[PDB]
Parts: C-alpha cells; structure tokens; sequence
C-alpha cells in the first residue's frame, strides 16, 4: 500500500534506482533488484533512524551508516541484518567504539574509548561485554589484565608511565591485591 | 544526553566557609586558593595523587 | 639519629613534623645510655617510633665495631624500658602476607592468618623491611678496607652542595662503590628532595615508606635518619607519582 517512483523490469518486480513509500511511512531512496533492496541506498524511518548503505537481498550487507533513533550511530560493514566486521559505534554519550562484530554484538578485537574520561579499553570482546586479556588504557597508566563482567577479574598488572610496573592480582569484584613485586620498564 | 553539573557555592555557606591561602615557604607571599566546585573537584576524590 | 646528638639534630624542625616530646627525649637519652651500656655497642642511632592504634611502637637499633651486620634492634612501649628484638629472617618475615593493617600496643596481640601471629615478629620482620628497603646512607660516611670489617668514616665531610640534588648520591644502608646506589629505585622517583632553610638542610623523604625522613646538614657530622610513620607499605606509590 504505497507508490514508487522508478522503472520496474518485465513482471513489474523493482529493479535499478527508484523511490519508494513503504506503507507506515518509511522511505527507501536507492538501487533495486528483482523487487528487493541490492545496493547503495539510503532507507529512512519515520521515526527518525535512517541507514544510508548497501543492500543484499533486503537485507544490509557490506558496509553501510546506521542513524539510531536514540542518538546513536554505526558506520560498519555489515552481513545479513546485522553488524558484522569492522564497524565503528558511537553512543548518546559521545562514547565511540572501534573493533570486530559477530552477530550484532562486539566480538573480537575491540577499542572503546570513554568519552567522559578520555580513557581507552582496547581488547578482546565476548557476546558485546568486556571478556578476556585486554588493555585498560587510561592517561598515565593502563591496566593489563583479564575481564569477566565489565571489571577485572584475575591477576593482572600495572603499567605506568613514570617507568615502572605494578603486579597484583583481584581477589574479589572490586578489589585488587597490590602484592607483591614492582617490576622495571 | 548531557550528565548535570552540582553548582559552585559561591557564598561563604558550605565548603567555602573558609578562605584558604597557601605559601611554600616563609616570606614567600601568600598564593590564594580558588573556591570549590563539588561535582568537578570534591566528587573526584576517588583520584589520590601526590602534591 | 644517633644517640650522643639528639637534642643536636632538628627532629621536628626537618618538615615532617613527627617528632617527640621532651618526656620521649629524656627518656631517649637516658635509655638510650642505658642500652649502651648493658648491650656492648659501639655506638646507637634511635631509629624512630611507629605510631601504631593504642600505643607507640619506639624503636632503636645498636651496632657493633663490624658496621654491616645486621642490627640488633630494641623496641619499647613506655619508651623507658628496652628489651631485644629476636633476629629476623625471610620465612618469618613471609608469615605476613595474608594480613595488613596497622598494629597497636602490647606484644601479644594474635593476628588472624589458623596460625596465630604474634605483634612482635610482624613489628620486628616489618623493622627488617624499612631497613632493607629504605633508610639510605650518605655518600663517604662508609668507607671499605680490604677486609671485611666497615669502619665509619672519622674523616666524612663528605657531600658537596653540587651533589645534594643528586640520587647518585646515597647508597642503601644494607650489605650487599661500596653500596647499591639511590638510582637503582623502583618506581624511577620515589624519593622527596626538598629544601628547607637554604643550603643548610636537606630531606630525602621516603614515599614507599612514608614518614622517613632523613636527616642532613652538609659540611656535617649528621649523617642521621628517622622513620616515624604508620607502618605499612606504600604500595599506592606508582599511582600517586
């Protein structure tokens, strides 16, 4: 229920570049193949979201930019309706994200920095959580250690860069062991 | 989104009761010390550095 | 500090501001003669007091003619009567590892490791700590001869204002130039230079083991140290510098 304003091949399928009205009120301005969205074209909500990439099959594959309703962004590649690759993540915040995606999840080799603190964690990611051996980069020091549940879990240690090293372990979820060597660098 | 600043108690009521001056050593003149702002100075006592 | 220059050395006017009473300092004079006279020692430096919760942990140590031996130290509570200390090792001083804190008062205070753990052997292991890690010597107050008997140095002047400033210039006070050097720190400045009255004094304030104070002049003859602080560990050191 809604028209278009383009060609349409020998059946009547939406094929090549054309507008169309989706019915609720969204707009798909892009490319078209056998009546599915294939290639560069921008979609638009009307709520107020808008993804601006390319398309497989209805579904968005490769790399396209993501406008979230609530003030996010995502500028990524993506496969089969879901962020999976390199993509970059920014959130309401100003916090930004920079590492792999599985399934619409951080998967991978992951960079979040907070933006509220300048400071960085640069590391593995498991099912979009901080999970594994990571690098918790703040401005003079930065913490190589393991993660669990977004805080250190194990032994870990600190390195500063005054020139020096602090290994420790966490006994609890909020606690850290300073015992007991301080190493050089 | 933006997180909400606590404003400065600019009046001598709270935690700025008290003018502080700091000189390092005697004979040295007095270097006055600013007033508080609390979400931006006192809320970030989790920092512990040396002076 | 030693025990003939008390009264000689600025105590409270050295910055720190943790000194002594006169009670403490007439106590420490006489009682400080006393240990040199029943313990044979060549000569005695008052190593300084821990502060402790119910009560303060003074503390002195003696030394022989040998100069490098581990010290026989002495502790008090009335800072009056002193009894030694029994010598210390790593095993003992390992027993710890599972508690901190500050310690308070009386010798017999068991600690929690369940093993028992005696005040006195944590107060005595915790001495060997400061004293291995920290309380530096000046430079040419030790002197070598060919064997291994130390001999203090009678003839020490023996720090230029050039080298006031400088870390090459203090040794640590523990057998291992003569001794290791202030450069082979970890963490790379955790040692307070500052300048109080001019040239006429100088702190090497400790900051893994706040409130050491070590005690100059130059063109002197003292030559002295002081740790009077809460006792433990300044392992938030990397963090804060």
């Amino acid at each position: 229920l809604g028209e278009y304003e383009g060609e349409r091949n020998e059946v009547g399928e939406r094929h090549g570049h054309g507008k169309a009205r989706l019915p609720n009120g969204d707009t798909y301005e892009g490319s078209y193949e056998f009546g599915k969205r294939h290639g560069q074209g921008t979609y638009k909500f009307k709520n107020g979201a808008r993804y601006t990439g390319d398309y497989v099959k209805n579904k968005k594959h490769g790399q396209g930019t993501f406008i979230y309703p609530d003030g996010s962004r995502y500028e990524g590649e993506w496969a089969d309706d879901q962020r999976h690759g390199q993509g970059v993540y920014y959130y309401v915040n100003n916090d930004t994200y920079t590492g792999e995606w599985f399934n619409h999840q951080r998967h991978g080799q992951g960079t979040y920095l907070y933006a509220e603190t300048g400071s960085k964690y640069v590391g593995t990611w498991v099912h979009g959580q901080q999970e594994g051996a990571a690098e918790l980069i703040h401005l003079n020091h930065r913490y190589q250690g393991k993660f669990m549940n977004k805080n250190p879990v194990g032994p870990g240690k600190y390195v500063f860069d005054i020139g020096c090293e602090q290994h420790g372990e966490y006994r609890l979820t909020d606690t850290e062991r300073g015992e007991e060597e301080e190493e050089e660098e | 989104k933006a997180p909400q600043v606590i404003p400065k108690e600019e009046s001598r009521t709270g935690a700025n009761k008290y003018v502080y001056f700091v000189c390092n050593v005697p004979g040295r003149p007095w270097v006055r010390l600013p007033s508080v702002t609390p979400a931006q100075i006192v809320t970030a006592r989790k920092i512990k550095k040396f002076f | 500090m030693d025990a003939d220059s008390l009264l000689l050395s600025l105590e409270l006017a050295s910055g720190s501001g943790q000194g002594l009473s006169p009670d403490r300092r007439a106590s420490l004079l006489t009682s400080l003669m006393l240990v040199k006279r029943d313990y044979r020692f060549a000569r005695v430096l008052f190593w300084g007091r821990i502060l402790g919760l119910v009560a303060d942990y003074y503390i002195a140590q003696g030394l022989s003619e040998d100069q490098l031996a581990p010290r026989k130290t002495l502790y008090s509570l009335n800072c009056t009567e002193w009894s030694l200390l029994p010598p210390a090792t790593e095993e003992m001083a390992m027993q710890i590892s599972v508690v901190s804190g500050r310690f308070m008062g009386d010798p017999s205070h068991e600690y929690e490791h369940v093993v028992q753990i005696k005040e006195e052997t944590r107060l005595v292991s915790i001495i060997d700590q400061i004293d291995k890690a920290v309380a530096i010597i000046p430079r040419g107050a030790l002197f070598k001869t060919p064997f291994g008997v130390t001999h203090v140095n009678r003839t020490f002047e023996g720090l230029p204002l050039s080298e006031v400033r400088k870390l090459s210039s203090y040794f640590h006070f523990r057998e291992a130039d003569f001794l290791d050097s202030l450069e082979y720190d970890i963490p790379r400045g955790s040692w307070s230079i500052q300048m109080e009255r001019g040239n006429a004094l100088v702190v090497l304030r400790s900051l893994l083991w706040p409130g050491l104070t070590f005690y100059h002049a130059p063109r002197t003859k003292n030559y002295g140290y002081i740790y009077v602080g809460t006792g433990e560990k300044n392992m938030d050191l990397p963090f804060m510098l």
